[PDB]
């Protein structure tokens, strides 16, 4: 098990043990397991982070302005902003998506991916 | 007195002297008349240990103001147990000095 | 009068320093030694 | 697939319908209480009109 | 008549007493909140600083935001002030610091370019007839990261537009950018001490620390560093804004 | 779904029941208020006379 | 000897001993101040003479606080000895409640900045200030006063909007007198609020709240 | 209420309460400014200024001074107008529109002259 | 029949003659003026009284509205207009044109 | 000090200082609650509450109301007791233990009784 | 103006106007310092403080109290100095530089002694 930490610019959003961390860096999809080598990557513009814990359901998060840092101790995910599955609403995930603005569309796509319907 | 503010915050007992002090048109006569009117149920009880007889001394008031006060007491049936001692504004300084 | 006023209005003419070190410098840390 | 989609939409329908039923019940309760209050206020207003015309008649 | 006037003045003074005491207690609570926000912001700043350090170590220190422009002539000064005015000498201190910075820049041969946060500095420079290129207002007490990110985007864009500027012509950019970026704001050292300070945000210089399994970067250190450095600038602007809010309270 | 629909129907039935109950109580209270006010007005007329 | 004038007048108001029949005379002298200057000569003398003072103020009157008694400075040296037991119980907290309310009123617009206790104190104070308001020529019997003060000081007005308090109070008092007059009987004959009477009063209050409707329309229940 | 009626008494009491609150706030506005007042207090201050201006009237006996003919306002119109004022129904009109006029017709005319409309 | 209140505060701050408009008044009024002056100055005194009131009230209004700014500007111009040096009489026609 | 001695003066001055600081913090406590207070502020508040409650005493004339007889604390005993209270040698004891008692012996007995 | 000339009179009137404005602002200032005043008022208040300090002087008969010899200022120098001071030409000098001195030369020497430069 490895310590995941989703930390925003303003307030740390979540921190705790987990067994697997899936996300999508600009290079490509990445899965992190306890003793992964040190790494520093940039999450895709519409990235989503899935944290698989033990005895609890996968935690899915939509991320804006992402940056992944894996270290021998813990895994850290930096977000300009981030929203959990519970705190995401399908409708605004739809109108926000498919909008002209690049950042708006990316945020909408990230929210949709976190929802699951993609 | 029947007035919640007085009966709760500055209660008055029998034999007390409770000053009512304020600027003009603040409700002093209103408070006193309300007290006299509140004595109506006690009067109707008929028991002298509960009954309260009222004396209203009017010093230096114009006669029509005294008439208005008497009218208000009549409306509430208070004049059955109330006496008015009136020394209106036209009275000599002797009456104004002696009425209380 | 108003015409004269407007014509006249057209004519009318209405009249230390910081010590460079005090300026703190944001910098990026490099774990490597000097060049 | 259709059975799964049903199950999902049916659960959603029940979940929103319980809340909708509660909201409708509260709405009708509020409407009935408002009607009762209006009845009381109208009775008081009619009584006040009665005493006012009594005052006018007695004064005359 | 004199006594009537004195009694009226006493009533006025009592009302002012009540309002000021209430505001002082509310300011106490606001200070607590602002300090909480600063502490909450700390971890992201520290860890992103560590990541930037790693990338700088594993990359060529040639980013335009890190290279000093030869013979600079413009400076983008961001003066952070408050929207509300009952803060004592806070705005006056910030503006004196900004004026001293302007004098130093003029001595160095750079014409300052003015960016303003808060209405009070807007009024100050409006009276001083110093043009403000662009100003933000309405979030001095509780700034968010969105405001800081917008300010950082503006400042960084102006800095980039200054690369091709020669003399006074905008160059191929079409915009006359700036060769340097400064932030003037009130640092909140502690409850008793809050000091106006001017810090240059660009071009960030490099100081090497002697020494401490290396890191792996996706896709490569250069792109990560380029994409991260502006985020660092935004983070510093946000930290300065939160510090200014705490010191204002 | 069956349970929710049945519960909604029963809740609406209770809604009616209580609405009629409260309306009846309101009518009774209105009658009481009218009678009391009329009696007071009669006493006031006696006083005026 | 003007002080002697008023002092010899007002010392004849007394509570006689049982040897003399136990009769009494209560005095209600009225004094008109100018510009609310209670340190003038005659106000000073009469204040010194009397047992307590009810200070009425034009500013309170114009604020809608009628009767315009300034409870902050109004005093009764006899105090609780002149109250019945029920009123003594219900009116025990009024002094502190109103003093805290006047302390906190400067923070009316900042209820978010106030901890829960202070905001509750402010709301309770507003409710009580509305509670003490009374229309002219409408004396209340002691039992009705006890019930109204009970409403105010037991948190039964917290769920009511401030602007409705008065009406609520009045209506509820009319409800009890119409259907639950046993509470008033008990209070009057015993001069105290029994536990059973208090429980019945609470139930009656809650049912009436069920029946009540605020001016803004929102429910006052719970 | 017994003589003048419920509505007249209510409107008069509301006007007096608003003016008393404004009198209390005058010193605060003079020293700390109006921006430091609570939102309801700012609204009340605007209402009170309009009310104090509207209590002004052009009198016939004053025509020799103002050079403006006087006006006469029926009592019912006065009650309705001040009921509207105390409810904020005229907050959008400049306070100068309420100065030395008669009824609501004069108010509408003056507001038109000043660029407003009720 | 009225008075001109001269104040040292106004005099010191440049308002000469230092007539306090708010309290100064003439009890004859328009009858003491020629028709032209009465026409161009009917509401001048009231306008300046209201202007002084607004100026005092708006001494810290960070965001005034358009009507208030218009009133303040007009009042400042009128106050400047009424300034007059010693031994500088104006014929009534000149005063009429100036107030116009 | 010239009249009552230096020890009495010092103890009284310290008590006055602590109570004045507590009075200053009273408004903060009332408005924002005791949470906003600093740790040193909380410690001083507790100490000041205990001091202000130890200034109370079971009076001779209060026996007819509360049957307990009154106490007569010697001046030196009071001086030393309040010196200890100010120094912070009783802050662990509960507040209720300081109501209406005499000297240190009564304080110990009431603490034991709790 | 007819006796002392237009320049003397104008400078005196400007000085009096500035001091009168400062006196009027005293009410606000006593409570809130100068930080709540408009920019014009702040400038005027600094100018007024400097003017009121500069009206002081080291008197010939004051030496017995302070050991400081007195100074005599010609009328023309006084008019010129106060003209400059009302114009704001000495706004940068510290207030104490104007305290108990003679003419402009003494002002320059004292400002130099305090580190400021005229
Ligand atoms: N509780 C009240 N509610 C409403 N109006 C009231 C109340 N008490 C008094 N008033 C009204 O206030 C006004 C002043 O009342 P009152 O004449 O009794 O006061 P006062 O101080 O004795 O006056 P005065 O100086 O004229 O003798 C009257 O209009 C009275 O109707
Ligand atoms: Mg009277």
């Amino acid at each position: 098990d490895l310590n995941v930490e989703i930390v925003a610019v303003e307030r740390e959003l979540w921190s705790g043990p987990a067994t697997f961390v899936f996300t999508r860096t600009t290079a490509g999809e990445i899965g992190i397991l306890p003793r992964h080598i040190p790494l520093v990557a940039q999450l895709v513009d519409d990235a989503m982070v899935r944290v698989e814990r033990e005895g609890e359901d996968d935690l899915r998060i939509a991320v804006d302005g992402g940056f992944l840092s894996v270290t021998e101790e813990t895994v850290r995910i930096l977000v300009e902003n981030a929203q959990f599955e519970s705190e995401i609403d399908a409708d605004a995930a739809k109108e926000d998506a498919a909008s002209d603005d690049e950042r708006t569309a990316a945020w909408g796509r990230a929210r949709l991916r976190a929802l699951g319907q993609i | 007195t029947g007035i919640k503010a007085i009966d709760a915050m500055t209660p008055i007992g029998r034999g007390q002297r409770q000053l009512i002090i304020g600027d003009r048109k603040t409700g002093k006569t209103a408070v006193c008349v309300d007290t006299i009117l509140n004595q109506r149920e006690a009067w109707l009880t008929g028991d002298p240990k509960q009954q309260v007889r009222c004396v209203y001394v009017a010093i230096g008031q114009k006669g029509t103001t005294i008439a208005s006060v008497k009218r208000a007491l009549e409306e509430g049936g208070a004049m059955e147990y109330t006496t008015i001692v009136a020394a209106p504004a036209s009275d000599a300084a002797g009456f104004k000095w002696l009425a209380p | 009068l108003v015409s004269v006023i407007n014509e006249f209005k057209k004519g009318f003419q209405a009249s230390e320093a910081l010590d460079p070190e005090d300026l703190e410098k944001e910098s990026v840390k490099v774990r490597k030694p000097a060049p | 697939e259709a059975m799964l989609a049903k199950t999902a939409a049916d659960n959603r329908k029940s979940a929103e319908q319980v809340a909708a039923a509660q909201a409708d019940y509260e709405k009708e309760m509020a409407e009935a209480r408002a009607q009762a209050s209006a009845l009381r206020d109208e009775a008081r207003a009619a009584g006040r009109s009665v005493v006012d015309e009594k005052r006018a008649q007695a004064s005359g | 008549a004199t006594l009537r006037e004195l009694r009226g003045r006493i009533r006025s003074a009592g009302s002012i007493k009540k309002i000021t005491k209430a505001q002082e207690l509310i300011a106490t609570s606001r200070i607590a909140k602002a300090q909480a926000r600063v502490e909450a912001a700390r971890p992201y700043a520290a860890e992103i600083t560590n990541m930037l350090t790693e990338l700088a170590g594993a990359s060529a220190l040639d980013h335009p935001l890190l290279v000093e422009r030869k013979q600079p002539k413009r400076a983008g000064v961001l003066v952070v002030s408050s929207d509300r005015g009952l803060c004592g000498a806070y705005n006056a201190n910030v503006l004196r610091r900004a004026e001293e910075l302007f004098s130093l820049l003029r001595d160095e041969g750079k014409d300052p370019v003015l960016y303003v946060v808060g209405r009070k500095a807007l009024g100050y420079f409006s009276f001083r007839q110093r043009t403000v290129v662009e100003s933000w207002t309405g979030f001095s007490e509780r700034p968010t990261y969105e405001n800081a990110r917008e300010i950082a985007d503006t400042l960084v864009n102006a800095f980039m537009a200054g690369a091709d500027d020669e003399g006074d012509d905008a160059g191929a950019d079409g915009i006359l950018g700036v060769d340097e970026l400064h932030i003037v704001f009130t640092e909140f050292r502690s409850m008793l001490s809050q000091t106006a300070v001017a810090r240059r945000a660009a071009p960030m210089e490099v100081e090497y620390v002697g020494e401490v399994t290396l890191y792996s970067f996706e896709p490569d250190p250069e792109t990560l560093f380029d994409a991260l450095l502006p985020r660092y600038i935004a983070t510093r602007v946000y930290a300065a804004l939160l510090e200014a809010a705490a010191s204002e309270s | 779904l069956a349970d929710a629909d049945a519960m909604h129907a029963k809740a609406l039935a209770d809604a009616k029941a209580e609405s009629e109950k409260v309306t009846e109580e309101a009518k009774q209270d209105s009658e009481r208020i009218a009678a009391q006010l009329s009696e007071q007005a009669g006493s006031e007329a006696e006083r005026i006379k | 000897d003007v002080f002697y004038l008023h002092s010899r007048l007002l010392e004849r108001c007394a509570k006689l001993s049982d040897e003399l029949g136990g009769g009494s005379m209560t005095g209600l002298p009225i004094i008109e101040t100018k510009a609310n200057d209670i340190s003038a000569f005659i106000p000073t003398n009469v204040i010194s003479i009397t047992d307590g003072q009810c200070f009425l103020e034009s500013d309170l009157f114009n604020q809608g606080v009628r009767p315009a008694i300034n409870v902050g400075v109004s005093v009764s040296r006899v105090g609780g000895a002149a109250q019945i037991k029920a009123m003594k119980e219900v009116a025990g907290s009024l002094r502190l409640d109103l003093s805290q309310y006047r302390e906190l009123e400067a923070f009316a617009a900042f209820a978010s900045d106030l901890d829960a206790a202070s905001k509750a104190q402010l709301d309770r104070g507003a409710r009580l200030v509305e509670l003490l308001k009374q229309p002219q020529y409408s004396p209340l019997a002691v039992e009705e006063q006890v019930v109204a003060i009970f409403l105010g000081t037991q948190g039964h007005l917290d769920s009511v909007p401030v602007e409705d308090v008065q009406r609520f109070e009045s209506e509820l008092l009319e409800h009890v007198k119409a259907s639950h007059s046993d509470i008033f009987d008990g209070i009057r004959e015993t001069k105290k609020l029994s536990e059973e009477a208090e429980e019945k009063l609470v139930s009656v209050i809650n049912e009436f709240k069920k029946g009540f409707q605020a001016s803004d329309g929102s429910s006052v229940v719970v | 209420p017994a003589i003048v009626g419920d509505e007249h008494y209510r409107v008069a009491q509301e006007v007096i309460r608003i003016l008393q609150r404004y009198k209390d706030l005058q010193d605060i506005i003079a020293i700390l400014g109006i921006d430091e007042l609570s939102e309801e207090d700012k609204q009340l201050v605007n209402r009170a200024r309009r009310i104090e201006r509207f209590l002004s009237q052009n009198m016939m006996a004053a025509e020799q001074f103002t050079g403006q003919p006087g006006s006469t306002v029926p009592l019912k119109e006065t009650i309705e107008a001040f009921d509207k004022l105390t409810k904020g129904e005229f907050d959008h009109l400049p306070e100068q529109a309420f100065f030395l006029i008669g009824g609501l017709d004069d108010l509408a005319k003056k507001a038109e002259s000043l660029g407003a409309k009720l």
